[PDB]
């Protein structure tokens, strides 16, 4: 009954994309113009219900809105866990290199 | 970090203490990791955040100017670690910065001196109360002290 | 006219909160048509005491005075949050940011060391209908989150951990696993806890108000490889008011 | 290459802690320990057989006398250490006794490395650090650095066994 | 604490004082052969 | 320091010896279901 | 005589069974008190949190260690070089968990070994003798000096000197390996030569004298009752072990002279153990082993790998998992 | 499989060629192969689970 | 295997354009990436920063594309965050910034191009050792 | 059958203690005159 | 690797067995001078 | 039983010492 | 802590065997003379 709550979730969306609940602000180096600037309006702004919801964070330029528009497709969303959360760890989870 | 949108001041390390910033054991908010060990360091490009309590964190929030993120960058990347042959970093690094500190020249070279000038010291004052005494050649067979004392058991 | 950082290093007042005088007992009116903030709140820890958990438990359990054994690195400093005034008349206090947590290890009789997670992070403490002006009557209460004591790198003496490490006991590699599924995974805690904060003395003209609090809160549970213990903790406290 | 021998001996090993070792340990430096303080203890009870401040043309191979006292540093070790020497036939045997048994010794500790017959591990400590996650001792802690030693360096020093270990499960603290 | 720490304080000072006034009290004459 | 006139030697002689060994190896053989248990 | 000469004759008298001396008047308590406090805490000292991260390291044989695991473990990071007495620490158990004991036994056992070496320059003033015996103890005393003391200076915490216990030697060991490459250094190398040909040199100077002693004894008794205590003569034949040396390499590869022979002898392992001894002092500023990583490639860039590039793989295994949880950011700089 | 050499051994699974395509990861905050994202199942054949 | 002519061509632009470098501006471009940059730089990856490292497919999906010798003759005149949308040359080495960081004051216009595509030709040469750090050292 | 630890340690001891005793005794009175 | 030591030392013990007790009380710096005897050991060739 | 084990062999030990140094067998010159 | 049963057994014939063997030849030898 007892279960690694981080292995559980890697079954989840979370392993195949960017969790914008969860995931380090490291991922968002993956594609083109969401570092560091959209990363990290994202995550202050969590957590979202659903994806498009990222659209809606005040002041957002009308061209800022259309490069997440283009990332949409590599985005999901699954309940905060608090392992992963706290801690800042979306911020500086202990990996480097 | 904070740059990316992190307090500071609430982040919670892995051991508990915080990640960024703790306590001194008397009270001082310091730095975390194990540069805690260096909280007694004072440096010009670090004081102007410093308060009556430690690290000020208002202080760090807002007043951090650029000269001291390029000072702490700099200093962090001329770390006085280094091979004999002179490849800077840690022993695990490859090659490619050929640099050493002055500081570690000076320090090592100076206490390699000074190790061999105490053994001076132990040599040349054992001979020379020997010397004054008479007995800095040996032992006079005519007249060896031990053989005039009582035998210990 | 007061202290600099040389006057302090190493006297252990880096860790006391800040005091008001005697005859620091007026009142600091609150005007609903306006919006305060606390700039800064202190809290000091200065008593630590441990429920033990009983035997035959028809006698209620009982809390225990301990000491210290971590040294002047107890206390919550430089925590600001809003300070909003409800439809009632009361204030209710929102934590955002600051030092708001020192892990503290507290050793009881017999040598048993208890850590725990000092803190009072996401506090929102609220006052009861109607207060006028902060007086030396006015008390808070509030809870707050607890979250584990450590987080999710943190590894075992046998590597084993939550985000990171061995999954198994590799030192036993043919052992059955189900003795010590509680050993092998972790599990992150989340509880929750209780404080008051009661205001002895206000000074009505800079905004600073001082008392004594009174929290409760769990131990460590080392990710869920023992029960935690009860934690009760008493010390003193300092705030201060401006205008947002 | 006879430092690579050296750290894969404690990775795989843990060579450190084989008991025979530790008698080889103490044979050579032991061994060591003893061809100094002889030395020593000759050189500063010699009898005066010459007048030239340097005293090493004070002695002829004919001589039939001793050098040395033997009277004198023997009391002087015995008020210094408590016990000391009485007969140079037996300290000149202890001489070669005791760097040569450590040597022996250390021969028969590899030769069950040869089987893996290591002394890698104590039982009764592993059973208990598994079910306590806060028992931590000076042992375990440098098992977890051979864990390390065997993982990252295993598939350069063993190419024959293409060994592919991919990033996320080479065994690492935290942020190194 | 404190009485603790005089006591170490005390403690410590007598034997360095007879540590200084030993050697002081003629040792170069403490010796097998010339004794000045 | 002078010797001790009060010394004297001890003795025990073969058939002691015997009687003695029969002594505490009869005395074990009982004793020991005892201390098992 | 009065009081205070009668007590200087009875320190520097040559009639103890054990000679005190001034020196010793030092020694004793200090030697005393941390080996008093050693045993005690061996034995039954609580864990201690030696990387001050509050994870505590059981360290006593009554807390579950045995002769092989046991040491009383270093203080705490957060002390890292401060003096931390038994009156500084709040109580006892404050003092017992930030790692009191190991101050308190290093710096009593440190002032009482130095007071050692020279109390057998004074001892040897007091018989007759020639002063350098002490001269050779220096070269262990300054081994124990850069592993309880020098190195902790230079790295800035006491946390990173030498635990005092056999598995927490071992530690020591393998981290000053992988943040120093000590093997590559020419320092250490130069003190396995000295231990090493010191072992040889014992082992050959043993076997020469054993085989070349004159006959005093049957084969019914022991061969050393052939020389007894105070003998005027020598009780091997010099000539007959030169000879026989002399003719397994050559003649000149020998000594003939036992004087310079016993020199020699003293000479190799000390001089060896002065420099490992500043090897480790040396390598606490930080001025590492030889580094040929990646040191050879080839004509179009890829890195040709040698037998020191396996070593690096070695020491990142080690480096990585050191200290597992003390550290938040890339590098480690101490 | 495990060498004899190792104490300890991890879990990597490769396919016919030897490409890596599944383990148990130490670290996850990046882990590629875990046995969830890559759906790993077991099935046995004879002896007590056979089927 | 040999530095063959066709492992010094890189992209010029974002055009498609190529240039052929020479061995001797191969061999300048490291010898000056050591001067100025290899002390956060060293084999690809930032000391001062391990989220962002000098692979060739991490600077083909910057803000503005930095895979080529433009872009990074331009990043060393003005550089910018991986969204361009900051102009970060107060705290990294540029020649817009020569009065703060020294280095940079005797670097000429062919010397950022010898640079440039050193740090374009050596992911060719050792691929994930270049900006892969201790894991492949 | 669960029988006692130190029981085994109890019979050696208790056989090997006084047994050595004696033993010290005679040969030493045998090695006299 | 135990019974090795075994035959070396038994093994020396019967070829030297006349200087198991030590070497010749009366021998001279003239046996074991070099350049001297042809042969080493051989008084037959001065 | 094996702290006691351990505490007693090395007491043995310190005991030896007091015997082997106080307790020596003289040296004497002929 | 869960050691081997005979550890205890075997640790204490590890010392009293080989010394009273010792100490059996030293009591003769001082009976000599
Ligand atoms: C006759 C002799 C009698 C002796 C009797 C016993 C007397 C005590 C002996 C002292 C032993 C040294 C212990 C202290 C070691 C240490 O912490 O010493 C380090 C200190 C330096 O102190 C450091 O000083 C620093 C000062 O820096 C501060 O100030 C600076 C000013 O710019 C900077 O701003 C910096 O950032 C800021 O932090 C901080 O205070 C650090 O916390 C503090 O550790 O050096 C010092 O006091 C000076 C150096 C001390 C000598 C070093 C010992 C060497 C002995 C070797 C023995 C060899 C034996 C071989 C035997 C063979
Ligand atoms: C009995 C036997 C007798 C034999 C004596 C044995 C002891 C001496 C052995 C001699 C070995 C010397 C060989 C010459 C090689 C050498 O040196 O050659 C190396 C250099 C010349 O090489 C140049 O060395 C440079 C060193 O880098 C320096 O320069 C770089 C850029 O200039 C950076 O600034 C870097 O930080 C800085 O260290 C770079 O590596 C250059 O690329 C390279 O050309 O010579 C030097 O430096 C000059 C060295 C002068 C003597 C240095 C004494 C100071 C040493 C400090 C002592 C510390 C204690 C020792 C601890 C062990
Ligand atoms: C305190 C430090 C210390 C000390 C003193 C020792 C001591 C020892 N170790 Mg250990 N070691 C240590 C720490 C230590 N260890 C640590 C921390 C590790 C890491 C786990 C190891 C790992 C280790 C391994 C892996 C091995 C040892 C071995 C040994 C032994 C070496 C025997 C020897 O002389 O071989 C030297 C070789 C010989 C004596 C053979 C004879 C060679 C001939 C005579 C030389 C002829 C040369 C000729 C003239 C030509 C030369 C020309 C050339 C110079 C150009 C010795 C007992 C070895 C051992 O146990 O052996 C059984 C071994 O295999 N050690
Ligand atoms: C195969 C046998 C062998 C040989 C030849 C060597 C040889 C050497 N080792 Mg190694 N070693 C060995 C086995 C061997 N080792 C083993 C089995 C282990 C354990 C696994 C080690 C572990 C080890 C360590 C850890 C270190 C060495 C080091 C050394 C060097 C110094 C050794 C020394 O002074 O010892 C003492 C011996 C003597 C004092 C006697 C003299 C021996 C010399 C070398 C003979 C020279 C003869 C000469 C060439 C003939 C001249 C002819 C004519 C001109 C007259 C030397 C190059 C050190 C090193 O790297 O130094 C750079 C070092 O740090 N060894
Ligand atoms: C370090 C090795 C060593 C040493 C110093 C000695 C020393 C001694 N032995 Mg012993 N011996 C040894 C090893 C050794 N033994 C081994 C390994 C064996 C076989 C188990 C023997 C068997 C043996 C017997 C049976 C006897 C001795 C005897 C003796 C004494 C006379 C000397 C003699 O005959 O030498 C022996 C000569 C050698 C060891 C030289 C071996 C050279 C071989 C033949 C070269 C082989 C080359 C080979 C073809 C290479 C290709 C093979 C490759 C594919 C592996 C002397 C005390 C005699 C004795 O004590 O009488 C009083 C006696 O009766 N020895
Ligand atoms: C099949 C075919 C072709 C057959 C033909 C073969 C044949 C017939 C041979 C002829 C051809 C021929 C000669 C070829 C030569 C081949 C060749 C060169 C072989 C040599 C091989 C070689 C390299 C060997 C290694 C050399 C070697 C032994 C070096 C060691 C050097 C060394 C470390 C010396 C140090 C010596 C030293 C300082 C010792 C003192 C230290 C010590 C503790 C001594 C103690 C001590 C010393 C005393 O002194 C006395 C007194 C006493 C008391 C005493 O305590
Ligand atoms: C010349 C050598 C003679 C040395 C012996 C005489 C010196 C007396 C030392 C004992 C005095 C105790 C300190 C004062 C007590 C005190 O502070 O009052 C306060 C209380 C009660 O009074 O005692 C304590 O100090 C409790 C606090 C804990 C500190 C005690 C641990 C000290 C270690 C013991 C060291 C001595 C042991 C060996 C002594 C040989
Ligand atoms: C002068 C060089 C100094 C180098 C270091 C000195 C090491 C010498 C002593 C070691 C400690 C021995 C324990 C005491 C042993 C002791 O009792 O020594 C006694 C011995 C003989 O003493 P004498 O009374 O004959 O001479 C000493 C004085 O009286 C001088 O007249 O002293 C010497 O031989 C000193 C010779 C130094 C002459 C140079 C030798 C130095 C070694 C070679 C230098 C090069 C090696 C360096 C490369 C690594
Ligand atoms: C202020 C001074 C402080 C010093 C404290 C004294 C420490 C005591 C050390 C020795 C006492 C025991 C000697 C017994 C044995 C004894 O009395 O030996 C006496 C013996 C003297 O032998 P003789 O030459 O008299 O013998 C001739 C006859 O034996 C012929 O058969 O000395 C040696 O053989 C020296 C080599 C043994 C050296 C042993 C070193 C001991 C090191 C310690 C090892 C154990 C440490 C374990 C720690 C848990
Ligand atoms: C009686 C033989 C015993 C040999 C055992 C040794 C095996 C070790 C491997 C070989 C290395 C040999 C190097 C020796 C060097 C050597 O060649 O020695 C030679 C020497 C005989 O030489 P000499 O008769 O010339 O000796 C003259 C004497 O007066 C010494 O100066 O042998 C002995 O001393 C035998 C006693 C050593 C025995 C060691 C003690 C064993 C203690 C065992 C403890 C057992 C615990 C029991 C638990 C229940
Ligand atoms: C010390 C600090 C240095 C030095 C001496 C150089 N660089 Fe630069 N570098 C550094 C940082 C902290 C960063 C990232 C900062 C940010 O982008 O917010 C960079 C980044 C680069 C990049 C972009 C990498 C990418 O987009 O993925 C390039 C192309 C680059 N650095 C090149 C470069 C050159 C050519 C240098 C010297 C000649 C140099 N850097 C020095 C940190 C530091
Ligand atoms: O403490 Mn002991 O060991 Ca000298 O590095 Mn840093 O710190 Mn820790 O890690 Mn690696
Ligand atoms: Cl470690
Ligand atoms: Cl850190
Ligand atoms: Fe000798």
């Amino acid at each position: 009954e007892l279960v690694n709550v981080v292995d559980e979730k890697l079954g989840t969306a979370y392993g195949e994309k960017i969790d914008l609940n969860n995931t380090n602000i490291a991922a968002f180096i993956q594609y083109r113009g969401l570092y560091p600037t959209l990363a990290k309006l994202i995550v202050k702004n969590a957590p979202y219900e659903s994806v498009e919801d990222v659209l809606n964070i005040p002041g957002l330029t009308e061209r800022q809105k259309q490069i997440l528009r283009e990332n949409l497709e590599h985005f999901t969303v699954t309940e905060v866990e608090t392992a992963l959360v706290e801690g800042g760890d979306r911020y500086n989870n202990g990996l480097y290199k | 970090d904070q740059k990316l949108g992190a307090n500071v001041g609430s982040a919670q390390g892995p051991t508990g203490l915080g990640k960024y910033l703790m306590r001194s054991p008397t009270g001082e908010i310091i730095f975390g990791g194990e540069t805690m060990r260096f909280w007694d360091f004072r440096g010009p490009w670090l004081e102007p955040l410093r308060g009556p309590n430690g690290l000020d964190l208002n202080k760090i929030k807002n007043d951090i100017q650029p000269w001291q993120e390029r000072r702490a960058a700099e200093y962090m990347t001329h770390a006085p670690l280094g091979s004999l042959n002179s490849v800077g970093g840690v022993a695990t690094e490859i090659n490619s910065v050929n640099f050493v500190s002055p500081r570690s020249w000076l320090a090592t070279s100076h206490f390699v001196l000074a190790f061999f000038f105490l053994v001076g010291h132990l040599w040349h004052a054992g001979r020379a109360r020997a010397a004054a005494a008479g007995f800095e050649k040996g032992i006079d067979r005519e007249s060896e002290p031990v053989l005039s004392m009582p035998s210990l058991d | 006219q007061t202290l600099t950082y040389d006057d302090i290093v190493g006297t252990g007042l880096a860790n006391k909160c800040p005091t008001l005088d005697d005859t620091a007992r007026g009142a600091y009116p609150i005007d609903s048509s306006q919006t305060y903030r606390i700039a800064r709140l202190c809290l000091q820890p200065t008593t630590f005491l441990v429920k033990e958990e009983p035997k035959n438990k028809r006698q209620e359990a009982e809390f225990v005075p301990t000491k210290l054994v971590t040294r002047e690195t107890t206390s919550l400093d430089q925590i600001q949050g809003e300070l909003k005034v409800n439809s009632d008349g009361s204030l209710t206090f929102v934590e955002e940011d600051g030092i708001d947590f020192q892990p503290v290890t507290v050793q009881m009789a017999g040598g048993e060391r208890i850590p725990l997670l000092f803190t009072v992070k996401n506090l929102v403490a609220s006052t009861q209908p109607n207060v006028t002006s902060i007086t030396t009557s006015t008390d808070f209460k509030g809870e707050f989150n607890v979250p584990s004591y450590r987080t999710a790198n943190f590894l075992d003496p046998k590597g084993r951990g939550l985000a990171s490490g061995y999954d198994s006991a590799i030192a036993l590699p043919q052992a059955k696993e189900e003795e010590l599924a509680r050993a092998n995974v972790k599990r992150f805690s989340l509880t929750k806890g209780q404080i008051s904060l009661n205001v002895a003395k206000v000074d009505g003209r800079t905004g600073e108000i001082a008392g004594t609090f009174e929290s409760e809160q769990l131990s460590d549970d080392d990710m869920g490889a023992h029960e935690p213990h009860e934690v009760k903790i008493q010390g003193v406290f300092y705030a201060s008011i401006e205008p947002a | 290459a006879i430092f690579r021998f050296l750290l894969f001996f404690q990775g795989f090993h843990n060579w450190t802690l084989n008991p025979f070792h530790m008698m080889g340990v103490a044979g050579v430096l032991g061994g060591a320990l003893l061809c100094a303080i002889h030395g020593a203890t000759v050189e500063n009870t010699l009898f005066q057989d010459g007048e030239g401040a340097s005293t090493f043309r004070a002695f002829n191979p004919t001589q039939a006398e001793e050098t040395y006292s033997m009277v004198t540093a023997n009391r002087f070790w015995s008020q210094i250490f408590g016990i000391a020497f009485s007969n140079k036939r037996w300290l000149h045997f202890f001489m070669l006794f005791v760097p040569v048994t450590g040597l022996w010794m250390s021969a028969i500790g590899v030769v069950g490395l040869a089987l893996n017959l290591r002394s890698y591990d104590f039982i009764s400590q592993e059973i208990r650090a598994a079910e306590d996650p806060e028992f931590e001792t000076f042992y375990t802690k440098n098992l977890l650095l051979n864990e390390g030693i065997r993982a990252w360096m295993a598939p350069q020093d063993q190419p024959h066994e293409n060994f592919v270990f991919p990033e996320e499960v080479l065994p690492r603290g935290n942020a190194l | 604490m404190e009485t603790l720490k005089i006591t170490v304080y005390i403690v410590v000072t007598f034997f360095v004082l007879l540590f200084v006034f030993g050697f002081l009290s003629g040792d170069p004459a403490r010796n097998p052969k010339r004794k000045d | 320091m002078e010797p001790n006139p009060n010394r004297q030697p001890v003795e025990l002689n073969r058939t002691s010896l015997y009687l003695g060994l029969l002594l505490i190896l009869v005395l074990a053989l009982l004793f020991s279901s005892y201390f098992f248990n | 005589a009065n009081l205070w000469e009668r007590f200087c004759n009875w320190v520097t008298s040559t009639d103890n069974r054990l000679y005190v001396g001034w020196f010793g008047v030092i020694m004793i308590p200090t030697l005393l008190a941390a080996t008093i406090c050693f045993v005690i805490a061996f034995i039954a000292a609580p864990p201690v949190d030696i990387d001050g991260i509050r994870e505590p390291v059981s360290g006593s044989l009554l807390y579950g260690n045995n002769i092989i695991t046991g040491a009383v473990v270093p203080s705490s990071n957060a002390i890292g070089l401060h003096f931390y007495p038994i009156w500084e620490a709040a109580s006892l158990d404050e003092w017992l968990y930030n790692g009191g004991p190991y101050q308190l036994i290093i710096f009593h056992f440190l002032l009482g070994a130095s007071c050692y070496m020279g109390r057998q320059w004074e001892l040897s003033y007091r018989l007759g003798m020639r002063p350098w015996i002490c001269v050779a103890y220096s070269a262990p005393l300054a081994s124990a000096f850069a592993v309880f003391l020098i190195y902790p200076i230079g790295q800035g915490s006491f946390s990173d000197g030498m635990p005092l216990g056999i598995s927490g030697t071992f530690n020591f060991m393998i981290v000053f390996q992988a943040e120093h490459n000590i093997l590559m250094h020419p320092f250490h190398q130069l003190g396995v030569a000295g231990v090493f040909g010191g072992a040889l040199f014992c082992a050959m100077h043993g076997s020469l004298v054993t085989s070349s002693l004159i006959r005093e004894t049957t084969e019914t008794e022991s061969a050393n009752y052939g020389y007894k205590f105070g003998q005027e003569e020598e009780t091997y034949n010099i000539v007959a072990a030169h000879g026989y040396f002399g003719r397994l390499i050559f003649q000149y590869a020998s000594f003939n002279n036992s004087r310079s022979l016993h020199f020699f002898l003293a000479a190799w392992p000390v001089v060896g153990v002065w420099f490992t001894a500043l090897g480790i002092s040396t390598m606490a500023f930080n001025l590492n082993g030889f580094n040929f990583n990646h040191s050879v490639i080839d004509a179009k860039g890829n890195v040709i790998n040698t037998w020191a590039d396996i070593i690096n793989r070695a020491n990142l295994g080690m480096e990585v998992m050191h200290e597992r949880n003390a550290h938040n950011f890339p590098l480690d700089l101490a | 499989r495990m060498p004899a050499f190792f104490e300890s051994f991890p879990v990597i699974l490769t396919d016919k060629n030897g490409v890596v395509k599944a383990d148990i990861p130490f670290r996850r905050a990046e882990s590629k192969y875990s046995f969830e994202q890559q759906g790993v199942t077991v099935s046995f054949y004879g002896g007590e689970l056979n089927g | 295997a040999e530095l063959t002519p066709e492992v010094l061509t890189v992209p010029l632009n974002s055009e498609g354009k190529t240039i052929t470098l020479t061995e001797k501006q191969y061999l300048e471009g490291k010898r000056l990436f050591q001067y100025a940059c290899a002390s956060c730089h060293v084999g690809g990856i930032t000391k001062t920063n391990p989220s962002l490292d000098l692979r060739t497919e991490t600077l083909a999906l910057a803000t503005p594309p930095r895979d080529n010798i433009e872009g990074l003759v331009d990043y060393m005149k003005n550089p910018t965050t991986y969204d361009g949308e900051q102009e970060i040359a107060e705290v990294h080495p540029s020649l817009r910034s020569a009065d703060i960081f020294p280095k940079m004051r005797n670097l000429t216009e062919k010397d950022l191009v010898a640079i440039a595509g050193h740090i374009l030709v050596e992911p060719k040469i050792l691929g994930d050792k270049w900006g892969g750090g201790k894991v492949y050292y | 059958m669960e029988v006692n630890q130190l029981g085994l340690i109890a019979t050696a001891l208790f056989v090997l203690v006084p047994s050595v005793f004696l033993i010290i005794l005679y040969v030493q009175t045998e090695s006299q005159q | 690797l135990l019974f090795f030591f075994g035959h070396i030392w038994h093994g020396a013990r019967t070829l030297f067995r006349d200087v198991f007790s030590g070497i010749d009380p009366e021998l001279s710096p003239e046996q074991v001078e070099w350049g001297f005897y042809q042969k080493v050991g051989d008084v037959t060739t001065r | 039983m094996e702290t006691i084990t351990y505490v007693f062999i090395f007491a043995c030990i310190i005991a030896l010492f007091f015997f082997a140094i106080f307790f020596r067998e003289p040296p004497r010159i002929t």
